[PDB]
C-alpha cells in the first residue's frame, strides 16, 4: 500500500535516476568500514545491558545472559 | 516474507536529497529537498573525536573497570 | 562548491602573490620544530583522556585503552 515513511513536506518531483550503482551496492561497500564500532558498541552493550543492542540472531528465539554487577 | 527497502541521502551544495528505492529501481513519489540548514536528519556522536567516521561511546573509558569489577 | 571557511567581512583582491615558495614547503620546514610538543601532549593525554590528542592512525578504526585511575 501507500509507502509513507518520509514526510509530504518537502516532495517534489523525480530529479535523479540511478546514474552510477545503487544504494545497495554502496551500503554493501561501507559496512565494511563500519564493522568495528559496531562491535565495540555491541561488546559494551553486553558488559553494561545485556539485550539493547543485539546480535542478528539473537532476535525471537535469542536468550540473553546477566552480569555479576549492576553498577 | 520480507522486503528490503533502502534509502539514499546526498549532502551538496548545501541542499540535502534523498529517495527511497527497491529492487533497484526508485520509488515514485519519494524524492525531496531541502536546505542543509533546515535538514531533517541529524548525525551525532558522544565525543567528538576528530578523524572518526564514528566516535567512541562513553562507557568505553571505563570498559576495562567495569570488567575487572564484574571479575 | 563555495569554499567559504573565512569570513566575507574582510575579503580583498589578490594582493599577496607566489614570491618564494609554497605555504606547503614552509609547513613541512616547520613541521620538525613542531614535532617535540605534539609528542608531550600526546602522552599527557593519554595518561589524562585516552581519545582526545589521536595519532594520524588510530582514527576510524582505532582502539585505545583504559587507565587504572580516574583522577
Amino acid at each position: 500500500m501507500k509507502t509513507r515513511l518520509t514526510n509530504n513536506v518537502d516532495r517534489q518531483s523525480a530529479l535523479y535516476g540511478s546514474s552510477g550503482g545503487t544504494a545497495a551496492q554502496r551500503y554493501e561497500q561501507l559496512r565494511v568500514d563500519r564493522n568495528s564500532p559496531l562491535k565495540r558498541a555491541r561488546d559494551c552493550s553486553k558488559v553494561t545491558i545485556p539485550g539493547l543492542i543485539e546480535d542478528e540472531n539473537y532476535g525471537d528465539a535469542g536468550r540473553l545472559d546477566t552480569p555479576y554487577q549492576s553498577s | 516474507k520480507m522486503v528490503k527497502i533502502y534509502t539514499c541521502i546526498k549532502f551538496m551544495d548545501d541542499q540535502c536529497h534523498w529517495y527511497q528505492e527497491i529492487k533497484g529501481k526508485e520509488v515514485p513519489g519519494t524524492h525531496g529537498k531541502c536546505a542543509a540548514d533546515v535538514a531533517p536528519w541529524i548525525a551525532l556522536r558522544q565525543d567528538r573525536v576528530d578523524s572518526e567516521m564514528y566516535g567512541r561511546s562513553y562507557v568505553e573509558q571505563y570498559y576495562g573497570d567495569l570488567l575487572a569489577l564484574e571479575n
